[PDB]
């Protein structure tokens, strides 16, 4: 049946080429011998036997069976190396993790310089990147890694969320003990700079803000290669950390240590007032210093600029493609 | 999309097992070891009820697929608890599952790792992954007598006797083939219906409905009777043939 | 890591922006002619331009401005770079010393905002009380211009209106008051607000909002007789000042794009005006005196002079004399005559300033057999389109010729002593239902001629309708003579038809040597071509002789010949065709992991594919197996506008951004991801826009030259004219030559004090990296200009190493002999 994953070889596809590294294995593009479909493969390789089959890997099969929304990526199934016949020990053959593929990743797109966005590719792009975002929240998982490498939107304009490698439940009643340092320095949530630990699903809603912002610049906003210096470009933007805003900044870790070199004033609103209103007003909810005060995926769902988007109306990028070599 | 991963009573007489000419008995008495080795191992551990039982789970599945005398039920116990704590987030290192096992097995159960312990356990997690077909979720008894009790409401000191006894027959529960013949939500309901029964209560009036006398069925839809009967009398034979009682 | 070298070998040509004032002296005439990152001063004569100063800047100079606050005896000069590098310059001469002050200086880049479609533009006040900077939609940057704002100390005022097209600051008003055309969904308008120093805000502006052509582009601040602004379209000039407003929409001026203007007449009478098509017009504006005493404009009257090159800059110096400076062709000076001649043209061209223009392709070729090396290049756009022929001889030899047709493509093909050139000319749809070129060109002036009679696409059905007036492309390949460069032969390809690749060869056991084109079905409908031609002709006897053709389903972008077979990239997909015994191309593999397979190079059996997004991927072909193996890939995502091979194992690409990389393989075998990831190990910002890397050398080789420390050569073409060499170094050549950058770069005084370091570090609007693997020879071949005692001051406490001497110290002698040998190699 389609459910018994694991046994079916990858001799079923036809492998196209390298599309990128990942953290697990390679990600590899390729097609389907029997329908023409086109997939992306990731490897996994558990022949290090450190500690056998990769937890991140783990992290992403059990989730991402769970997890059924057109935001969220598909995993299509699990296939195997030619596997060692009736000798299961010497077997060192990897597994691959099937999903659809994506015709482009946002990074690229972006760092290519071959995108424009208008107000409502934008907002086409947030809905579906929020609702997706909403749907994992409500199901109590974080994903802790939300860069823009990890967007992957076709030339349909459909988005997809995807690397779920570090994503792990969340349980408001019962605090648990977690990871630090999870999200990309460049999105990484201001809690998260001090330490909490202890956080919040607000986390994935600071890294979704920051790409909010950049869709409306093409630059990301806080780009930093330390830890402080990062705290400081926030606090240049969004204010510095104070009890006067998020009262429990005290308890973090870190609070008394890296302190910005002032006491800044939050100016979000006057360096981005080149923004529709509508947006800039999401911006400023999404970029709170303080968790519990920062917007749920949620309540941007209901807000003025997403609120009323028909995703009928998909309004795709303008990717040029003919005349970008004259 | 989703496998099925429960089975009858009567097919159980066909697990490769038994058409190796293991009787019934002894395949049980395996089932009981292999799962008590590994809920002790992981309770040494200081490993979650879920952990366990998650291991527990994958143990009792495997064995639907292979036969006890060509897979060591000890070495394939500790490769389900390594991987259910990579499942659950409650990761220990392969090594130190080996020391623990060392420390309850005795040296004959312990051969059953041959030369190179970590190694055997090691290798069998690609037998073990295809084999539960990557369906690594697996939802067990506890939520559910946990979601179910909160609705209840009454005598705090009757309700918790309740849960704790309850409780107690789901890890019990756990060394037997109910896991693969019903869904987590009917365990709960028949154990919380079993401690209701040695108790003396009537559940009934602590739900929403109170003069609704199957309580059950607000939580769990279409469950017989027949069924919860079924699992009340596998989880007592069990307190029977030991030596233990109604833990009371 | 890598160890490569780069050097430029003729400096940027086009003309990128043209001022006059009185900046040497506020006696002399002055014509400061921007060329990117080159700033030329001259002195206004009455023959034509003497040369005074040249210099160069760490930047591409974006904004250039000349001004004259109270107080000064003479212009002051603003520049702007492309990196927001900010500077006020003056000229200082102590008898026969001339050098460059940095009066103020900074960068006034902002964290956060959108860079603006229509570029950076940069105004000053009239009373020269600021400078405006539109960076960022919706902002507007002000530096006021007080004394104390040496470091040019700025801030931002919010601007609605977030499309601007342009602005100016305007003449005549009780306040600092800008003019600016801007874009909203309802259309253009003209809008005017006042700039308030002491407040940091805008006022309301003295007039309302006129709505004006969709396409109106410029903006002109009329002088104080009549005060005001114009405002330049496509189809109609208007002028609106205050209550007044008077349009004229002369016929003659629909039929090609305005893109420059400047004032002839201080007063405001008279106003250039040029167009694409190299038009030159007056615009004269008609006086009424009104018995209030108050001048009034009457009319505007538009007037045709003549032809001059196709100008991205237009400055009028004095008497009759008009500088002409052009980025697709010559710049030039030309003079006004008040009587037309007997063609009716006012405009008589007196010098001809050269410019290798836009570099669309090139190839290197020995014509005479002399183990030189010659550079044929197509150079130019439209009917400014030539070829160049460069050679070494101190100062380079350039022959013009002239095609006055956009070259595309050109290579060699020495069995038939002449050249294959692709080209392209624009045409014009006509009352007869055909189209109708503006000039005769080559593809229309050959000797012999033909036109593909091709029935592949002959089934259409794709209906494609035609407008009265819409341009249209026509492309041809052209046989041109190495000798004479007689177009012997042009070949018209189908209707609608593009030529993209071209390549000469022989291929299997075929002992012809043939001209192969890959071609593009171009609608304007589609996104992507999806159909297109191989077409393999023979030029044999004068005449073109259509050989075969091959059908493929996309755009034939790349081509390259591979051991007998022919390897073309079309669209994503990477093909390699065998040759036949029967004379038509056959598949052998293909590769389909592209997004856009734009650049195709070869060595051996190894092919390096540049792609449109995915940057470069090295690639193999498995002879054994007769398929294609991806052996590594750029996975840092880089917009690539030309690649090259240097050796087996490092890979030169540039990107569109004017960076230039160095990919190497990783060499590592211990894990097959190592072997894969292609490392970008040198990293460099070069200024210019690369379009064809070639291997090849300038230098006359005699076998008897010194042999220099760098190894190879590959020379690269760019938008700007600029063309330069990348060669290769030992670590050993580097760590010298870059110890020695680090020291030169502390005793050499930069103009506008722009640090060296950032100037050349890699940039795009997402990154920002330090260069890394690449020496700047300019840097290096300017030690030989800077006095003595900075020489010595270099030299002090440098170690050599890896050598005969593991650390020998360095005399200011020693490094001249190794500084003037590399200046051999360009
Ligand atoms: C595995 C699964 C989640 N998946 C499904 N579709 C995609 C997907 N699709 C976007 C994508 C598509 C094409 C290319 C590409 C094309 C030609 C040459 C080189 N790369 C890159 C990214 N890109 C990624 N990531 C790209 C960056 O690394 C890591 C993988 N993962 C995906």
């Amino acid at each position: 049946t389609e459910s018994d994953w694991g046994k079916r070889c990858v001799d079923k596809f036809d492998i196209i080429g390298i599309i990128g590294e990942g953290t697990y294995g390679q990600v590899y593009k390729a097609k389907d011998k029997d329908t023409g479909e086109l997939v992306a493969l990731k490897k996994v390789r558990l022949d290090n036997e450190k500690e056998g089959f990769p937890i991140t890997a783990i992290r992403e099969i059990k989730i991402l069976r769970q997890l059924i929304h057109r935001s969220v990526v598909n995993m299509k199934e699990i296939v195997t190396d030619k596997q060692d016949a009736l000798d299961f020990k010497k077997d060192k053959g990897a597994f691959y993790l099937v999903f659809e593929y994506m015709d482009h990743d946002l990074m690229g797109l972006l760092e290519s310089g071959l995108v424009h966005f208008s107000e409502d590719h934008i907002k086409s792009f947030m809905k579906q990147l929020m609702e997706g975002l909403e749907y994992c929240h409500k199901k109590n998982f974080l994903h802790r890694d939300i860069k823009c490498s990890n967007i992957l939107l076709n030339n349909s304009g459909q988005i997809k969320l995807a690397d779920f490698g570090l994503a792990r439940l969340y349980n408001s009643e019962e605090s648990r003990p977690y990871t630090n340092k999870v999200i990309t320095l460049w999105y990484r949530p201001p809690e998260l700079l001090l330490g909490e630990e202890r956080y919040t699903p607000a986390i994935d809603v600071w890294s979704c803000g920051c790409i909010l912002g950049e869709l409306f610049t093409k630059k990301p906003i806080f780009q930093a290669n330390l830890e402080l210096a990062q705290l400081e470009l926030i606090s240049r933007l969004c204010g510095s950390p104070c009890p006067a805003v998020w009262p429990d900044v005290i308890r973090l870790p870190y609070f008394n240590t890296m302190k910005p070199k002032k006491q800044y004033r939050r100016r979000l609103r006057e360096e981005f007032s080149f923004i529709p209103s509508a947006a800039l007003d999401l911006l400023d909810h999404m970029l709170t210093l303080d968790p519990s005060k920062r917007c749920t995926a949620e309540q941007t769902l209901q807000s003025d600029f997403l609120k009323d988007v028909e995703l009928s109306k998909m309004a795709p990028p303008d990717l040029p493609h003919w005349q970008d070599c004259h | 999309t989703k496998p099925c991963w429960y089975w009858d009573k009567k097919d159980l007489a066909h697990t490769p097992s038994q058409l190796e000419g293991l009787d019934p008995a002894t395949e049980a008495r395996y089932r009981r070891e292999g799962a008590r080795f590994i809920f002790d191992v992981g309770t040494r551990l200081g490993l979650h009820y879920d952990t366990l039982a998650t291991g527990i789970i994958y143990f009792h599945r495997f064995y639907m697929f292979h036969s006890f005398k060509q897979f060591p039920r000890y070495v394939t116990g500790a490769c389900c608890l390594f991987l259910a704590g990579k499942v659950e987030e409650t990761p220990k290192k392969c090594k130190d599952i080996i020391k623990t096992a060392r420390s309850l097995l005795n040296d004959v159960q312990f051969g059953q790792f041959g030369d190179d312990p970590k190694e055997e356990v090691m290798v069998l997690e690609r037998i073990l992954l295809q084999t539960i077909k990557f369906d690594l979720q697996v939802e067990h008894p506890y939520q559910f007598l946990l979601k179910y009790a909160k609705q209840l409401k009454g005598d705090k000191n009757k309700i918790q006797k309740l849960v704790q006894m309850a409780w107690t027959f789901v890890n019990d529960s756990l060394c037997t083939t109910l896991s693969l013949q019903w869904e987590p939500e009917i365990i709960a309901v028949a154990v919380m219906y079993l401690a209701g029964r040695l108790c003396k209560f009537e559940i009934q009036e602590w739900t929403s409905k109170p003069m609704y006398r199957r309580w059950w069925e607000q939580f769990v839809q279409d469950v017989p009777v027949d069924v919860l009967e079924d699992i009340c009398h596998q989880i007592l034979d069990l307190y029977s043939q030991g030596k233990q009682q109604m833990p009371h | 890591m890598s160890y490569n070298y780069v050097v430029t070998a003729q400096k940027p040509t086009a003309v990128n922006g043209c001022v006059t004032g009185h900046f040497t002296s506020a006696e002399d005439l002055n014509l400061l002619i921007a060329k990117n990152t080159r700033l030329e001063i001259y002195v206004v004569t009455a023959e034509g331009l003497r040369p005074v100063k040249e210099v160069g800047m760490y930047g591409k100079i974006a904004v250039m401005e000349l001004f004259r606050p109270k107080g000064e005896s003479k212009d002051l000069l603003f520049i702007l770079t492309a990196k927001y590098n900010a500077c006020i310059l003056e000229y200082k001469q102590s008898g026969e010393s001339i050098d460059i002050i940095t009066r103020a200086h900074g960068n006034v880049q902002d964290r956060i905002g959108r860079p603006s479609e229509t570029g950076i533009i940069g105004i000053i006040d009239p009373e020269c009380r600021m400078i405006g900077l539109r960076l960022y939609d919706g902002l507007f940057k002000v530096i006021p211009l007080d004394r104390d704002n040496k470091e040019l100390k700025a801030f931002n005022i919010r601007l609605e209106e977030l499309h601007v097209i342009d602005v100016k600051f305007l003449y005549g008003c009780q306040a600092p008051t800008i003019c600016f055309v801007y874009q909203d969904p309802q259309g253009r308008h003209v809008k005017t607000y006042e700039v308030s120093l002491r407040e940091k805000e805008f006022n309301k502006g003295p007039w309302k909002q006129e709505n004006v052509e969709a396409e109106a582009s410029m903006v002109i601040a009329v002088p104080e007789p009549f005060g005001g602004a114009i405002i330049i379209g496509q189809e109609s000039i208007t002028y609106h000042n205050g209550d007044k407003y008077l349009a004229i929409a002369p016929p003659i001026i629909k039929q090609s794009t305005i893109v420059c203007h400047n004032r002839v007449d201080p007063n405001g009478s008279r106003y250039l005006l040029g167009d694409m098509e190299g038009r030159l017009f007056m615009l004269l504006l008609e006086k009424e005196e009104q018995m209030d005493g108050t001048v009034t404009l009457k009319d505007l009257r538009v007037e045709l002079l003549g032809e001059t090159s196709i100008a991205e800059c237009l400055t009028y110096l004095d008497n009759g004399v008009v500088f002409v400076g052009s980025r697709l062709g010559d710049s030039q000076l030309v003079k006004l005559n008040v009587d037309s001649n007997e063609q009716g043209s006012y405009v008589v061209a007196m010098e001809t300033f050269t410019n290798l223009g836009p570099i669309v392709d090139m190839c290197v070729v020995d014509l005479e057999r002399q183990g030189q090396g010659q550079l044929v290049t197509c150079s130019g756009a439209f009917k400014e389109g030539s070829l160049r022929i460069i050679r070494n001889g101190q100062k380079l030899h350039i022959r013009t010729v002239p095609l006055y047709e956009s070259p595309r493509k050109i290579c060699y093909q020495e069995v038939s002593q002449c050249f294959g050139v692709l080209s392209s000319r624009i045409e014009v749809q006509d009352t007869s239902g055909g189209t109708t070129a503006l000039r005769p060109s080559a593809s229309t002036q050959a000797l012999s001629s033909s036109v593909s009679s091709s029935k592949l696409f002959s089934s259409s059905t794709a209906p494609h309708e035609t407008s009265f007036g819409e341009e249209v492309e026509v492309h041809n390949l052209l046989i041109i003579d190495q000798h004479t460069f007689e177009v012997l032969h042009a070949h018209q390809f189908l209707q609608n038809e593009y030529a993209l690749s071209l390549v000469s060869c022989k291929l299997g056991k075929d002992p012809n040597t043939y001209f192969i084109v890959g071609t593009a079905m171009v609608y304007p409908e589609e996104a992507e071509p999806k159909q297109g031609r191989i077409v393999v002709f023979q030029y044999s006897d004068g005449k073109l002789q259509t050989v075969a053709e091959k059908e493929v389903k996309g755009a034939v972008y790349s081509m390259v010949e591979f051991n007998g077979k022919l390897l073309a990239s079309i669209n994503s997909t990477v093909r390699l065709y065998e040759w036949t015994t029967e004379k038509e191309l056959r598949t052998e593999c293909n590769h389909y992991n592209n997004i856009m397979a734009l650049y195709l190079k070869t060595k051996g059996d190894f092919i390096l594919v540049g792609d449109l997004m995915r940057s470069v991927l090295l690639l193999a072909y498995k002879p054994m197996e007769g398929n294609f193996e991806e052996i590594a890939r750029d996975f840092n995502p880089n917009w690539m506008s030309a690649v090259e091979i240097l050796d087996d194992d490092n890979f030169l690409g540039a990107e569109n951004a004017f960076n230039l990389f160095v990919c190497q393989k990783d060499s590592a075998a211990t894990t097959d991801e190592e072997r894969q990831h292609l490392q970008e190990v040198g990293l460099f910002h070069l200024g210019e826009f690369v379009n064809v890397f070639c291997h090849g050398s300038l230098v006359m080789q005699n076998l008897g030259e010194t042999s220099t420390p760098t190894q190879g050569s590959v020379l690269f073409g760019t938008v700007n004219g600029m063309i330069g060499l990348v060669t290769s170094l030992s670590e050993s050549w580097y760590n010298l030559l870059l110890d020695m950058q680090n020291r030169l770069n502390k005793v050499i005084k930069s103009v506008g004090k722009i640090e060296h370091s950032f100037w050349r570090s890699f940039h795009t609007e997402r990154k920002t990296e330090p260069a890394t693997g690449f020496i700047d020879g300019d840097l290096i071949e300017s030690f030989l200009d800077i006095s003595r005692p900075k020489m010595q001051e270099v030299v002090a406490n440098l170690q050599y190493d890896d050598g005969s001497g593991m650390k020998r110290e360095a005399t200011a002698d020693d490094l001249i002999k190794v500084v003037e040998e590399l200046t051999r190699i360009h």
